[PDB]
């Protein structure tokens, strides 16, 4: 009956440099129960190749997952993570900001 | 290595 | 110098969508090394770290056998918990288990763990003596009574002081190149004006392993705990972790603020300031 909403961080593996290949990460954590829907977006559209870590959890029992994809950032392209969970009325979108 | 069954 | 091995199991029921999913992961410190998922096309304990790949067929077959048996036990425990909590067969529920051992630099047992949860709430835990239980409620007291009758704690204690420590020592030696290497954080301070009156100073730590780190801001040498925004430590995806801490400062007062970094990879704690 008690549920916990996900914390969401969107960031890159290495410091962002335009035209240099990198990895776009969306880390979801602190949530319960485990079902969660995560999409990485490029200019508002769903990226297809997205991989994710194996489900695990923290000492307080809340779950965490990393969703990631290879990307080459540019000045114009906008990146984001869209998350849905039973605790959320509508999907939550977190935009990628190089300075976090 | 995992623990080598005890029901609730 | 100190190390840990931990296994994490999650069993999740899904009425009308088949049998409950069972997922197990194993870690040494902050490095995952094995996984099992009942939803895989061919469920098997599978390697997730390069240093475990050398383990022979006897290891992989034995670990897979234990995991399939544990999946069967936890699907039965989900049915038992419905009865103990007077719940219907319509909802989804979750059992979680975490167990393992911590050793010091000499490789001797520092402490053992065996804890369970139902629907994200503590259910029953093995106490630090490895001989008695702490039950969270009257349903877990039924399991405690059954486990005291079957001398379950003695069996766990034998595992935790025996095979757990012996195999953790083996993995540490086989993976010494990475498991026994601390990667210190790469640190820097960024400055972002908010308005004419204030700016954000953000202290970054990147590329560090293990995950444990302390990042703090001080103003005139006093901790700014209430005023600091600290993000949760996050995985980079290449084994290392990242973290930042930020403070909002008045324009022109930037030099009153210092960022302090503590990490096992650092011989001494680091002091950083914004460098315009």
């Amino acid at each position: 009956m008690i549920q916990r909403t996900p914390k969401i961080q969107v960031y890159s593996r290495h410091p962002a440099e335009n035209g240099k290949s990198n990895f776009l990460n969306c880390y979801v954590s602190g949530f319960h129960p485990s079902d969660i829907e995560v999409d990485l977006l490029k200019n508002g559209e769903r990226i297809e190749k997205v991989e994710h870590s194996d489900l695990s959890f923290s000492k307080d029992w809340s779950f965490y997952l990393l969703y990631y994809t290879e990307f080459t950032p540019t000045e114009k392209d906008e990146y984001a993570c869209r998350v849905n969970h039973v605790t959320l009325s509508q999907p939550k979108i977190v935009k990628w900001d190089r300075d976090m | 290595r995992v623990k080598e069954q005890h029901l609730w | 110098g100190s190390h840990s091995m931990r296994y994490f199991y999650t069993a999740m029921s899904r009425p009308g969508r088949g049998e409950p999913r069972f997922i197990a992961v194993g870690y040494v410190d902050d490095t995952q090394f094995v996984r099992f998922d009942s939803d895989a096309a061919s469920p098997r304990m599978a390697p997730r770290a390069p240093w475990i790949e050398q383990e022979g067929p006897e290891y992989w077959d034995g670990e897979t056998r234990n995991m399939k048996a544990s999946a069967q036990t936890y699907r039965e425990n989900l049915r038992i918990a419905l009865r103990y909590y007077n719940q219907s067969e319509a909802g989804s529920h979750i059992i979680q288990v975490m167990y393992g051992c911590d050793v010091g630099p000499d490789g001797r047992l520092l402490r053992g763990h065996d804890q369970s949860a139902y629907d994200g709430k503590d259910y029953i835990a093995l106490n630090e003596d490895l001989s008695s239980w702490t039950a969270a409620d009257t349903a877990a007291q039924i399991t405690q009574r059954k486990w005291e009758a079957a001398r379950v704690a003695e069996q766990l204690r034998a595992y935790l002081e025996g095979l757990c420590v012996e195999w953790l020592r083996r993995y540490l030696e086989n993976g010494k190149e990475t498991l026994q290497r601390a990667d210190p954080p790469k640190t820097h301070v960024t400055h972002h004006p908010i308005s004419d009156h204030e700016a954000t100073l953000r202290c970054w730590a990147l590329g560090f392993y293990p995950a444990e780190i302390t990042l703090t801001w001080q103003r005139d040498g006093e901790d700014q705990t209430q005023d600091t925004e600290l993000v949760e430590t996050r995985p980079a995806g290449d084994r290392t972790f990242q973290k930042w801490a930020a403070v909002v400062v008045p324009s022109g007062e930037e030099q009153r603020y210092t960022c302090h970094v503590q990490h096992e990879g650092l011989p001494k704690p680091l002091t950083l300031r914004w460098e315009p």
